[PDB]
DNA sequence: GTACGTCCGGCCCGTAAATTCAGATCTT
RNA sequence: UUUUGGCAUAGUUGC
DNA sequence: AAGATCTGAATTTACGGGCGCAACTATGCCGGACGTAC
């Protein structure tokens, strides 16, 4: 049987090359030149080469001849093993779909309307534009007030929309592309993509039991992980041979008074300790504050890391600092001088912090930041923290055990108790001294003396401000 | 290459995908194979 | 571009071929004096080879 | 718990500290340093009881600071999981009850407190009644708590008391 | 309808190992 | 209110 | 006696090092595709 041969090709126009080659053969079949070559196989997503299928290279060579596109194939070719010609031709495989061309490209788009004619579907998109205020982007909501006052491609039906090169929109894009320009199978979006429009998590480390089986009750610790059946190998208490269990047999079971973690739902993100562990409600409290959450037992894992549970000087406005008290995604919730916990945007002004400020607490004792100051006087009487930023008459103190805005709040400092040079560059005259008649500029200059250039000798040279006189 | 496996593609695609691997690696550590070419920064220019 | 290429760098052969490109055959004109000047006009290279 | 026991420190003197009443100084010093810390492989360190042996005085060739190793025997107290301590109750309060151990303090979580007992928050000063009121927790009083676990942060031990055990609590 | 402009795809030397020839401990 | 920066090729030159 | 094979001992290619520092000037990625504007 006759061998397939690889010929490199130009990239993206294999199949071009493959029509090219049947011509030439069909031409030239009944010619004294035949192609002795048998097929030529271009495959779908095999991009960069071809294969030739023949008896002999020679035979290749002679075939391909005046075909540019195999120019580099054309010197050497090289055969493809006896075992592995069958994996050439082997080949394999109100919805959201993915748009493959044009900016929108693998952005979600929610199938509004599916049109029978089967050329175009109608998909609801966000769009990614600058309303032709950039050009002569990320997602974000369509806004027509916008578009209709900067003008341009702009045509206006209330909440309908039509705009540069016909994109469709209405109150959010509407507009139609051809289904073989989109992706209908393996999208799943998040959600998070429903707003705009099983599983196992078994790590190394962490201790299982068994639930069912011959081998019920046995706790160890998880060495390894894979997808659906894990096979695992747990090292159970009192065994040296390691067992196989698959993930539905296992469950995340804890001793109590163990480190847990939460890997989602509602308490994500938070540490801490079980308690009681019952049936299946685990209960626990947090390394932050000492509430119950209750969660299922597979939302828990063993990590031994400290909690993460950050306060930095921002500006409000040029009349009133803030201090973060907690980090959010588009804002930050900012606890300023006056007590008033605020939500503000991140795009505030960093303050250059004042590690040395001196302050006056209430009984005329100098204090300073780290300091651990009990409030008597105030709205916070009572408590007692550490200063960590410092006003003209306001302190702001820490407490881990006040579990509100981080620990965080304010007190005035009187209710507490502790625990260049316009001479610079200018065309100067020395009227005075050893070095009088030379015109000079002035480089450095102080209270007393000042640094002139001296315009004649290739020197620098400080001298007393009353010896100079400006020209 | 992981692509090929997670998806279960043919095997010497694979194997010469494993190929231009070791070349690469080895002109990380080394830019001197004799009987193979320098790497360049597609400027003609040989790579530290 | 190929001409002021290789009068600008003194690389002789094609750019790519920069690798056996014999070097140093242009030279920027020595300006110090006009002795100085006559005599980088004068003057032959011996390559090691 | 206790325990009398051999430990090295390391000591950087400064020049200005040499001439007469230099090891006397080095004495000081560990006195100052060592005192009135936590770490958490051998606990609190409580003093000194007295320096075994002072090492010698190795000149560091970059910097005229000498450095001196010390061994002394200190007592340190270690809290240690699984054991039945007396304890004074310091705070009471609604989450949790807070009790002294020497220098360690310990914390009686809610759920860790028994059933029996409930939050007194009709008392001015709150405390945990029993049902039958056969014990009262306030503070100031002696106990016997079982030591659930040891807990260290900042080289500085919290552990956690439980009463749920028999022979705990007020006696 | 055409093209252009600009954003995405491609000499030594010593070693040192590989190549070549008579014991040797067999078989006859 | 106190900055900072290309690099790695070739040539030439000085002792 | 013979005949092996057969195992320690003369001859060919291949890396791979190749003076100190210091100073100066001198040069250094693009081609198809998709869309805008005219």
């Amino acid at each position: 049987d006759p061998n397939l041969w690889t010929v490199k090709c130009k990239i993206g126009e294999e199949r071009a090359t493959a029509i090219s080659l049947m011509r030439k053969f069909i031409a030239y079949q009944f010619t004294d030149t035949p192609l002795q070559i048998k097929s030529v196989v271009a495959p779908e997503h095999v991009k960069g080469y071809i294969y030739v299928e023949a008896y002999k290279q020679t035979h290749v060579k002679q075939a391909i001849e005046g075909v540019g596109n195999l120019r580099l194939g054309y010197w050497n070719q090289q055969m493809v093993p006896i075992k592995e010609m069958t994996d050439v031709l082997k080949v394999v495989k109100k919805s959201w779909v993915r748009l493959k061309r044009g900016i929108y490209k693998d952005d979600i788009a929610q199938v509004d309307y599916v049109e029978p004619s089967q050329n175009t579907i109608s998909l609801k998109m966000i769009p990614r534009i600058d309303y032709d205020r950039i050009k002569a982007p990320p997602q974000r909501l369509f806004d027509a007030e916008k578009i209709r006052s900067l003008g341009g491609d702009v045509a206006s039906d209330g909440d309908f929309l039509i705009f540069e090169g016909n994109r469709y929109s209405r109150k959010f894009l509407f507009k139609s592309f051809a289904m073989s320009a989109v992706i209908t199978e393996g999208v799943k979006p998040t959600l998070s993509e429903l707003e705009k429009f099983r599983e196992h998590n078994f790590q190394p480390g962490d201790n299982v039991e068994v639930c069912e089986g011959e081998l019920i009750n046995l706790q160890g610790k998880i060495l390894s992980v894979d997808g659906n059946k894990i096979t695992i190998m747990p090292k159970h208490e009192d065994l040296k041979d390691m067992l196989e269990f698959p993930a539905q047999e296992l469950r995340k079971y804890f001793k109590m008074g163990d480190h847990v973690k939460v890997i989602a739902g509602r308490f994500e993100g938070d540490t801490g300790l079980i308690v009681r562990v019952e049936e299946n409600f685990v209960i626990l409290f947090s390394d932050l504050t000492m509430h119950e959450l209750k969660v299922l037992p597979r939302d828990l894992q063993l990590c031994s890391e400290t909690a993460s549970g950050w306060g930095e000087l921002v500006q409000l406005d040029p009349q009133t600092v803030g201090v973060i008290v907690r980090l959010e995604r588009e804002t930050f919730q900012v606890l300023n001088m006056y007590g008033k916990v605020v939500t503000v945007r991140h795009q505030v002004t960093r303050k250059k912090d004042n590690r040395f400020a001196v302050a006056l607490d209430s009984e005329q004792n100098n204090i300073h930041v780290k300091d651990i100051v009990k409030v008597i006087d105030g709205p916070h009487s009572g408590r007692e923290g550490e200063i960590r930023h410092l006003f003209r008459s306001f302190a702001f103190l820490h407490c881990k055990k006040l579990v509100e805005n981080g620990g965080m709040f304010v007190c005035k400092t009187r209710h507490l108790v502790l625990a260049d040079n316009e001479l610079i560059g200018q065309t100067v005259r020395i009227s005075q001294g050893p070095y009088k008649g030379y015109i000079g500029v002035v480089k450095d200059a102080t209270e007393s003396t000042a640094r002139v250039e001296l315009h004649s000798t290739c020197q620098t040279i400080s001298v007393d401000r009353q010896r100079l006189t400006t020209v | 290459l992981r692509r090929n496996e997670q998806n279960g593609a043919a095997a010497h695609v694979i194997a010469e995908d494993v190929k231009l691997l070791q070349f690469h690696v080895a002109t990380m550590v080394d830019n001197e194979l004799p009987g193979l070419p320098r790497a360049m920064q597609k400027s003609g220019r040989p790579l530290k | 571009d190929g001409l002021k290429y290789s009068l600008a760098t003194g690389n002789w052969g094609d750019q790519k071929k920069a690798h056996q490109a014999r070097a140093g055959v242009s030279q920027v004109l020595n300006r110090l004096t006009f002795a100085s000047t006559l005599s980088h006009l004068r003057r032959l290279n011996s390559p090691i080879g | 718990m206790f325990y009398h026991i051999s430990l090295e420190h390391e000591i950087l003197l400064h020049p200005r500290y040499f001439g007469p009443n230099l090891l006397n100084t080095v004495k000081q010093k560990l006195f100052t340093e060592v005192e009135g810390t936590c770490t958490g492989k051998y606990g609190f360190v409580i003093a000194v009881t007295t320096i075994d042996n002072i090492g010698a005085g190795v000149i560091q060739p970059g910097r005229g600071f000498v450095l001196y190793p010390v061994k002394y025997k200190a007592i340190v107290f270690r809290p240690f999981k699984g054991e039945v301590v007396d304890a004074v109750v310091t705070q009471v309060n609604k989450v949790g009850l807070f009790t002294e151990i020497g220098p360690m303090s310990c914390f009686i979580s809610r759920h860790s407190i028994p059933s029996e007992m409930e939050f007194d928050p009709n008392s001015n000063p709150p405390c945990y009644k029993t049902m039958d009121e056969d014990i009262v927790i306030q503070q100031d009083d002696e106990i016997r708590l079982k030591i659930v676990g040891t807990r260290v942060d900042k080289n500085d031990i919290f552990a956690i008391g439980s009463l749920m055990d028999d022979y705990l609590g007020l006696v």
